[PDB]
């Protein structure tokens, strides 16, 4: 029968590793780098687009930075198609929580659930895992600004600063070097762009190659506001930091 | 009878590559060239009609398809996989949108639905990915004109202009030189015909070339008068006669 | 050669053989010998029982299915339990719905059909047991041989199990004699015990070793063990 | 039916009649309306005869399974809830049962739980259940003290069923008595109303409404 | 749909998928549990590879199953959540039907039963997780400590460790834990736990985390400074030689 | 029906619940606690159909307790009362609906405010200074309209309930065997031992 | 790169289904059976190998009936043939249930055809290890069919399969030429006995038993009926008379 | 690969035979049947001295009249015991009597071959056979004191005496010589202790070995550690005498 053609996607190696989860992580190590930095007054999300053309429309483009909630957002590393499948369930989950409790979903609860879905494809069903790593940037009235990461194994952790995709090893050391606990957001913007600029496999870091976002409390409003930077806005902030 | 293929046929290799997606993309490279160009007041999608026999009737086989009154699709790769995708894309536009909102889906959302169907073909038990790249051109009230490309993986990208299939590498170069943000629709059709000529080995006319636009509303193509808000389809497939006119002065 | 075509029952070999079925047949050849034989009035089963140690009991070989029908087993006992249970239900159905004692021939056709479905479908293995079915329905005494391939043969006498070729040659030579043993059950059991001992290469047949079953004209299917079989030793 | 169970100084007293009726027809005068679940657990029965018998026998099995599973005797609260929850699954289906589950466990001491087919489950010190509950309640409440002797408590239970057996048309037969202690239940006999009534009348001086 | 037998027997009699699930456990971060006269203490190590974690929000290894029972684990982190949730649901279910919180042995038996079930069901792989389950039975002051493994086997321990370098820390406890006279105080019991982790983890106040469970639902995890103090005292004992 | 009353004062929610359990012509119990604690600062009382009443309460209790363990956090009274509503709103359109009317009394530790929610078996929630289920409301609603002030102390709130219980005892046909009274404030849930003769 | 014969539904590079061709080998291995179509009916005959004196004569019946008018005989794996008939018996009953009229032979043939073809479409099923000769009398005359393991079937004047298919066909083709204006029902029965004896030369080491059945408009009222006693002895003697 | 339920050329099921090798790696378990009762003993075998030995449960009660001893992958036995108990209690509910030891064992063995990958016939949802052998001992009114050995093959033998696990081959040879029809219960208890002491790697005491019996009068009891210690003390004296 079909026994002959089964890859056995959900089995352990003699070493105790999950073959497919391992190879999926390798796939992600080739995807454009994404960075998240949590400050005292907000969070930054910076991402590097891959294989850009001059004819590629950036205005209508949104491949790495997605809005999950009115207060939670994600950076994506890996298969965009796989990520959109999960992003949609996450959006549904946040809405179910709101319809049940009349309160916005706490960031960790939303993360645990996605991470639980990914873990499923690891243990049963004989299907391939999702080739995706997420950075989660969010806010709730319990923990304030939060930053999480999740990979194909369904494992998630909490960070002050983190990177996913290509050159994470190099990117994490640069962050560990320049990050301090009492950081202002405008400083965290610079660190994110500087780190990307150093780990880039491209010649230079330009606006048409970047996706950029912030989550910040109202400078006058008193509540939480998301901002997905537009091409012209990134071009502005890239001149400020000293990259042009 | 008993389907024993409940497991994935597309899995990760030690290098990180998803074999079946990559091979599907290889099938798309062998396919005939198709392209799309976005002008300020419209979008144009074009391809070559590669006939299997001089006894076959090429009119009975459309490589360009209407998806909604305002959205059209073209492809490179395996014909049959495209045909069944077109059927499903037309249906999903109703079930997942029109039956809910009483209006047609915007270009980006129908593209999103198409991509989902192809992502499932990457992960579901007992299936292979689709062997096609699509180019979807369309209009909606709040976005205007847009052009998308959908890959076998289920990924989609917005383009000012692009080409897929055989001569895509050379055609993308040719488009880069010629495209600007101030192109009128008649200019865009002119480039479309010129770019497609570099790909076509044989006869170049309205019988061997398939070309359609997303432009102004066509009230004479609606079929009925009376409702002022209903103005008519923006998708229009050009006739063999209409193509030849622009080729006489080309 | 055999390497590739024995992976499952669903697969044919280049010569037309089903190796999984053939390997199941081998389990019967390892099983302890049992013998069936009939006249016009009575049918008899004689079975040799096997133990593990001299501290263990001898596993039972004969199963009753109804008052008029029964069988003996050679090979995997759990499979024989599954098959005898089924045949019991089929006998039960025939009595309740039609008020009719199931014909032995039809019992065979049903067992044949049940064995077949295992030999053609992916996943399931074949059965690993042979059966000798004796009965007394509306058309006299019957004896049937079941092979887990599906083949079911109606016979006057036969044997299955290890060394069973000895017993079968004895019956083939004594055919004209025992078929006339009508209205004398004892002298038919005597012929069965003489048959089974033609397959004894190892040990002597003892009081807790031998098992006998008889069905007939005025005899409901009954099993004899222990001190009951003492007179045939 | 009439059934009662009450808690006092020296444990639990359980008393039941023994009559089964099908309308006005007396089906039986010798019914066991007490189920011995284990040496430390009793069940009483009122309402549908089959409903009580079947499900309380089933309860006995559920309790035995708890013993094998947990290596410890089931608590009164838990036993009652097995029945309570089963009964609730069938709510609206027409099961008819008024039950009491009485026992002793080290954790709980003496405990009585009332469970009915409506899904009601109540812990208490005094319960009377069945068509003749009110007739028992009148005698029981008007003589109950915590500090009653085991002897007096046994009598009061017996006398309470008698009171009900007399007035209620659907109660009678005989009285079955039980006493539950630290050491478990003790059976205290089957007393036929045919002879008990006349003995109680003479010795106590009660029942003057009756010519005799 | 998918029912392929993943956990099967091999010629020598082993279930290799279960055997490999143990290897995943051997890769996980070390976890240790020791019981005193009137307490149980769970110690777990944090990885040092990445020193940029947010401890406020990062999942900790010690999880409360109920108000009186705690669970720590070694192995695949993602797998542990599945086991924890099932155990937490069964805890609330047990309070509902029995009208009494779970005994530590019961909760262990349930978790162990789930693990076993995933070793002889089609389409699933074993849990790459071993757990330490600790707590106090309702109204009981006797300390309880249990271990489970991917095979589904479970048993109680005076002291046990799981995960990487667990051979080393077990060797320590075998010559340092007296069954005759267990640790009398809570402070005396916590000291031994920190001592054992110092065998496998290099100087790290950040690296060692401790949780103390007392009778009648009294669970409290220790701060970094408190644990740091235990380390500070222990390291001064050596230099006296 | 049973008596189910609630009143939010300055810094606490007070719940008073009927003590009797009557089936047919017999009062089976006179000390019934018609409430469940959902969390350290949230308490729910209940009244309705015989079985449904306790089964629904205990089911809701198991879910809120499960949430607390998972999250190591206590849901606000607003969040708990939305969860309860949706379960009833679900159940009313099922095969056999829970016939249970409830009151949620909670103190929000985050907002530092007491909260009272009235929810009926249909899933009709509303936040109130004072609430009542069953026939009880026909007497107490107008009484409280008159006597209630929004800044009353917990001591004033208890006096105000006694005035409600005195009225129900005088005018209502059923002997409900007095009430069990509970206070929900910043320090959690406690029972007023003496109300029967306070 | 081979292994094309290991799985059922697989096409080999030259376009074949090797698993069906391996089933054909199981048929060729089996006992020889034939069918003669006559001027108003059909005659079926089959060889029965007598391995031992112990097999009860006239008892192990091979030829089967579907409905009341169809007869079936098969070479190869007997259990498979029995399974195919159980299907035919269900199939005919279903047809009679809906259309009142008993199933026409061409209609019944395709019912077997689609069913046997179905067992060449999936890797989870084994092809049928039988060739089936079958036919009968319907609304418009006699029909004779032969069904191969592939699902292929055609109408025949005479059909043969199994061990002695070569001898049989060689003798059947002589009948078609010697009797151009049809053969009678009586004649065909006698002639069927000869063919079976002549095909037994292929298996001449063992003793055998003859089994014959017929379906004829004039001799059997268009119903399937076995050949017994005096008619069978007449056919046996005729075959013996033409052997010396 | 290869199918789960698949015959070898020799005529045996691969999975069943490999499962038998897992049992040979199990701890020793011994049963002895006498006319005064059946005795069941096990080797605890604790992997570390820190392990609390009395939490090793390899002797289990099935009903008051039926007991069980396990050897092999003992986690696999839990659902077998659960089935056994439910079968026993269920039989008592339908028939108001005690289940026969023979019928109980048969019910346990009915599970053993219910493994495969969505097969023909009935329904068999289990990926592999059980990796554990059972000794089932008990008493009923019909056949008296009985000892059964139930295997993952689905077949069960009755034994006068039986040893299972790692020491089983050396133990069965010893049990062959020792057992006679007229043994007393105390002789059998001392006999179980004598063989376990021989086949074990560790020195046998009341901590690493467990005794149990089943009698008509008191039913199935598992001996406490203080009782077993005294029988070990008694065995030491008897061996020393001759
Ligand atoms: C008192 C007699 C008051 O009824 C007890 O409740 C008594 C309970 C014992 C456990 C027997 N009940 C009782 O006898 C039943 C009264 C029925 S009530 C609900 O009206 N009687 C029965 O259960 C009788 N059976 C039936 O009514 C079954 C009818 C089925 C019709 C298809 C028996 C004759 C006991």
């Amino acid at each position: 029968g079909s026994r002959r053609y089964d890859s056995r996607t959900t089995i352990f190696s003699p070493e105790g590793r999950l073959y497919q989860v391992e190879y999926a992580l390798e796939s992600i190590s080739h995807a454009g780098t994404a960075i998240g930095i949590m400050a005292s007054d907000g969070i930054v999300l910076a991402a590097e687009r891959k294989v850009t053309s001059t004819l590629l429309e950036q205005d209508t483009s949104t491949e790495k930075l997605y809005k999950l909630n009115d207060k939670i957002a994600v950076a994506v590393a890996g298969l965009t198609a796989d990520a959109e499948i999960l992003i949609n369930t996450a959006r549904i989950h946040a809405q179910n929580y709101l319809k049940t409790y009349n309160e916005d979903i706490p960031v960790e609860i939303l993360v645990r659930r996605l991470s639980d879905i990914k873990q499923g494809y690891t243990q049963h069903g004989g299907l391939r895992p999702f080739g995706v790593s997420f950075i989660y940037a969010g806010y709730d009235d319990r923990y304030g600004y939060q930053l999480y990461t999740s990979n194909p194994s369904g494992n998630y952790t909490g960070w002050k600063a983190i990177s996913v995709g290509a050159n994470t090893s190099a990117a994490q050391t640069l962050l560990q070097m320049d990050y301090k606990d009492d950081m202002k957001v405008d400083d965290a913007i610079e660190l994110a762009l500087k780190t990307l600029s150093k780990t880039t496999d491209s010649s230079a870091l330009t606006y048409d190659r970047l996706e950029f976002a912030t989550i910040r409390k109202g400078a006058n409003d008193g509540e939480v506001y998301q901002k997905i930077f537009k091409p012209q806005e990134i071009k502005d902030i890239l001149v400020k930091t000293g990259i042009t | 009878m008993t389907d024993r293929y409940s497991f994935s046929l597309t899995t990760f290799s030690p290098s990180g590559k998803l074999g079946q997606i990559d091979y599907a993309l290889t099938a798309v490279k062998q396919g005939v060239t198709s392209l799309g160009i976005k002008a300020t007041n419209g979008v144009v999608i074009a391809t070559e009609k590669k006939s299997s026999s001089p006894l076959a009737m090429s009119e009975t086989l459309s490589k360009v398809s209407l998806l909604t009154p305002d959205i059209g699709a073209v492809y490179s790769g395996m014909g049959p996989d495209y045909r069944v995708l077109v059927d499903k894309s037309r249906k999903v536009a109703h079930t997942s949108y029109k039956r809910i909102y009483g209006e047609y889906p915007p270009t980006k959302l129908l593209v999103s639905e198409v991509a989902k169907i192809m992502q499932e073909a990457t992960q579901s038990g007992g299936v292979r990915p689709f062997g096609v790249s699509l180019l979807i051109a369309g209009h909606d009230e709040f976005n205007g004109f847009s052009l998308y490309q959908v890959d076998p993986s289920g990924s989609y990208f917005p383009w000012k202009a692009t080409a897929i299939g055989k001569g895509s590498v050379a055609a993308k170069t040719f488009l880069e030189k010629r495209w600007n943000d101030e192109l009128e629709l008649e200019d865009a059709i002119h480039i479309a015909l010129l770019t497609l000529k570099e790909s076509v080995e044989g006869e170049f006319n309205g019988d061997t070339i398939e070309l359609a636009i997303i432009g102004d509303e066509n009230p004479d193509l609606l079929g009925y008068t009376g409702i002022p808000t209903d103005k008519g389809p923006r998708f229009r497939k050009l006739t063999s006669q209409e193509i030849n006119d622009r080729l006489e002065a080309l | 050669f055999r390497n590739n075509y024995d992976g499952d029952t669903v697969t044919f070999s280049p010569t037309g053989r089903l190796f999984q079925v053939e390997y199941a047949l081998e389990a019967i050849k390892q099983g302890s010998v049992t013998v069936g034989l009939r006249s016009n009035t009575h049918a008899v089963l004689v079975a040799l029982k096997r133990n593990a140690d001299e501290l263990s009991s001898y596993q039972k070989k004969i199963i009753k299915c109804d008052e008029h029908m029964g069988l003996s087993l050679a090979g995997l006992a759990p499979d024989a339990r599954v098959l005898s249970n089924y045949l019991r239900q089929q006998c039960n159905y025939s009595s309740l719905v039609f008020n009719r004692k199931l014909a032995v021939e039809r019992a065979g056709h049903l067992l044949c059909d049940k064995a077949q479905k295992n030999t053609q479908s992916y996943g399931g293995r074949p059965y690993g047991v042979g059966l000798l079915i004796i009965g007394y329905d509306k058309s006299g005494a019957h004896l049937l041989e079941f092979q887990p391939s599906g083949n079911v043969t109606e016979l006057y006498g036969t044997a299955i199990g290890a060394r069973s070729q000895g017993a079968k040659t004895y019956l083939e030579r004594t055919l004209d004699t025992f078929i006339k043993i009508d209205g004398n059950p004892d002298e038919l059991i005597k012929a069965g015990v003489e048959a089974i001992s033609q397959s004894l290469r190892d040990e002597s047949l003892t009081v807790d070793n031998l098992s006998i079953a008889i069905v007939g004209k005025d005899t409901p299917f009954t099993i004899y063990d222990g001190e009951a079989v003492a007179k045939y030793i | 039916t009439t059934t009662l169970a009450f808690r006092f100084q020296g444990g639990i007293i359980v008393a039941v009649d023994s009559r089964a009726t099908a309308g006005n027809w007396v089906a039986s005068q010798t019914v066991k309306k007490v189920i011995e679940i284990n040496p430390f657990l009793l069940g009483t029965m009122a309402g549908g005869a089959a409903d009580c018998q079947f499900w309380e026998t089933w309860l006995g099995s559920q309790c035995r399974l708890h013993e094998l599973r947990e290596k410890e005797r089931i608590s009164v609260a838990a036993a009652s809830k097995i029945l309570s929850n089963l009964v609730y699954q069938y709510k609206g289906a027409g099961l008819s049962m008024g039950t009491m589950i009485c026992g002793y466990t080290r954790k709980e001491g003496p405990t009585i739980y009332y469970v009915d087919s409506d899904g009601t489950r109540l812990k208490g010190d005094i319960f009377c259940v069945g068509s003749g509950q009110t007739f028992a309640y009148g005698v029981l409440d008007s003589n109950y003290k915590w500090d009653l002797s085991v002897e007096d408590a046994l009598y009061l239970g017996k006398r309470s069923i008698l009171a009900a057996a007399h007035r209620d048309a659907y109660s009678g037969g005989s009285v079955n008595l039980y006493h539950v202690t630290e050491d478990g239940w003790i059976y205290h006999g089957n007393h036929d109303v045919g002879e008990l009534f006349w003995k109680v009348k003479e010795e106590e001086g009660s029942f003057n409404n009756v010519i005799g | 749909g998918y029912d392929r037998a993943l956990s099967i027997f091999s010629p020598d009699g082993h279930i290799f998928q279960v055997e490999y699930a143990l290897e995943a456990v051997k890769r996980g971060t070390c976890a240790v549990g020791v019981k005193g006269k009137n307490c149980v203490v769970l110690g777990c190590e944090r990885r040092s590879t990445l020193k940029l974690q947010d401890t406020r929000i990062t999942p900790s290894k010690v999880s409360k199953i109920d108000s009186h029972v705690v669970l720590s684990f070694s192995g695949l982190n993602a797998d542990s959540r599945i086991l924890i949730e099932k155990a937490r649901v069964e805890a609330q279910s047990h309070r509902l039907t029995l009208e009494d919180p779970v005994t530590v042995e019961y909760l262990t038996r349930y978790v162990a039963g789930v693990q076993q079930r995933y070793t002889q069901s089609g389409g699933v792989r074993p849990f790459g997780v071993s757990t330490l389950i600790a707590g106090f039975d309702p109204r009981d002051d006797e300390p309880k400590l249990y271990q489970t493994e991917p095979s589904g086997i479970y048993s109680s321990w005076s002291a046990q460790t799981i995960g990487r370098n667990s051979k080393t820390v077990r060797e320590f406890l075998e010559k340092n834990y007296d069954r005759k006279e267990p640790p009398a105080t809570v402070e005396e019991c916590v000291k031994l736990t920190v001592r054992s982790l110092l065998e496998v983890v290099q100087t790290g106040a950040k690296n060692i985390e401790i949780t103390v469970v007392k009778p009648d639902s009294d669970i409290v995890a220790l701060s970094s400074e408190e644990i740091n103090q235990y380390v500070t005292q222990i390291e001064q004992e050596k230099q006296e030689q | 029906m049973d008596i189910i009353l609630g009143i939010r004062v300055q810094d606490s929610v007070i719940l008073a619940s009927s003590k009797a359990v009557t089936r047919g012509i017999s009062v089976l119990k006179d000390s019934d606690d018609k409430t469940r604690q959902l969390s350290p600062h949230t308490l729910m009382s209940f009244a309705g159909e015989a079985g449904d009443t306790v089964q629904f309460a205990e089911y809701i209790q198991a879910n809120i307790q499960l949430y607390s363990i998972r999250e190591d956090y206590e849901l606000s009274p607003q969040a708990v009362s939305s969860f309860v509503r949706q379960e009833l709103a679900k159940s009313i359109r099922s095969r056999r609906p829970y016939q249970v009317n409830v009151l949620i009394g909670g103190y929000d530790k985050k907002k530092n405010k007491p909260e009272l929610y009235q929810i009926d078996y249909l899933g009709t929630k509303v936040e109130l200074p004072y609430g009542a289920h069953g026939y009880s409301g026909f007497y107490t609603f107008s009484l409280l309209d008159h006597h209630y002030r929004p800044d009353m102390t917990t001591e004033e709130g208890l006096d105000l309930l006694k005035l409600c219980v005195q009225e129900l005892e005088k005018r209502m046909p059923m002997d409900f065997k007095g009430v069990i009274v509970k206070i929900v404030d910043k320090d959690g849930i406690r029972q007023v031992d003496d109300f029967q003769a306070q | 790169g081979t292994g094309y014969d290991l799985s059922n539904s697989v096409f080999s590079p030259d376009g074949r289904n090797f698993q069906v061709e391996y089933a054909v080998k199981a048929v060729e291995n089996g006992t020889t059976s034939i069918g003669i179509k006559c001027n108003d009916g059909v005659v079926f005959a089959v060889e029965k190998l007598i391995t031992s004196k112990l097999l009860v004569p006239q008892k192990n019946v091979k030829i089967q009936v579907v409905d009341r008018h169809i007869g079936c005989v098969y070479s190869g794996l007997i259990p498979d043939g029995r399974h195919l008939v159980n299907r035919g018996r269900e199939e005919a009953a279903s047809f009679k249930k809906l259309y009142k009229t008993p199933i026409p032979i061409p209609a019944f043939a395709d019912r077997l055809g689609q069913y046997v073809q179905a067992h060449t479409l999936y890797n989870s099923v084994r092809p049928f290890g039988v060739s089936t000769i079958f036919g009968g009398v319907d609304k418009n005359g006699a029909h004779l069919y032969m069904l191969e393991p592939s699902g292929s079937y055609w109408g025949y004047k005479g059909a043969a399969t199994g061990k002695g298919r070569q001898s049989a066909k060689a003798e059947l083709e002589k009948l078609v030429d010697h009797h151009p204006e049809g053969l009678s029902a009586r004649e065909a029965v006698k002639q069927a006995a000869k063919i079976i004896y002549l095909a037994h030369e292929d298996n001449k080491e063992k003793d055998f038993e003859l089994e014959i059945s017929w379906c004829s408009l004039s001799e059997t009222n268009g119903l399937h009926k076995f050949v017994k006693g005096d008619l069978l002895q007449e056919a046996i003697d005729f075959a013996q008379k033409e052997i010396n | 690969d290869r199918g789960v339920s698949t015959f070898s050329p020799e005529g045996r099921l691969f999975q069943v035979e490999y499962s038998l090798e897992a049992i040979k790696l199990g701890s020793t378990a011994i049963g002895i049947a006498t006319k005064e009762g059946v005795v069941l003993g096990v080797e605890k075998r604790a992997t570390s001295p820190l392990l609390e030995s009395d939490s090793i449960e390899k002797i289990v009660e099935i009903d008051r009249h039926i007991g069980c001893a396990m050897s092999g992958l003992t986690a696999d036995a839990r659902s077998m015991i659960e089935h056994a108990r439910t079968a026993a209690v269920t039989h008592n509910l339908y028939y108001d009597e005690d289940i026969n030891v023979e019928s109980l064992t048969q019910s346990v063995c009915d599970l053993a071959l219910r493994f495969g990958e969505g097969a023909s016939g009935e329904e068999r949802l289990m990926s592999r056979p059980f990796g554990v052998a059972l000794l089932i001992a008990g008493h009923d009114a019909d056949d008296g004191y009985q000892l059964f050995h139930a295997e993952p093959s689905g077949t069960f033998y009755r034994y006068n005496a039986k040893a299972i696990g790692s020491g089983s081959e050396g133990a069965q040879a010893e049990l062959l010589n020792e057992w006679h029809s007229s043994l007393t219960l105390k002789e059998a208890e001392l006999l179980v202790l004598k063989i376990l002491k021989q086949v074990m790697e560790e020195k046998l005491d009341e901590n690493n070995a467990q005794l149990s019996c089943i009698t008509k009068q008191d039913g199935f009891k598992i001996y406490d550690n203080e009782k077993t210690a005294e029988l070990i003390k008694e065995l030491k004296e008897k061996e020393a005498a001759e």
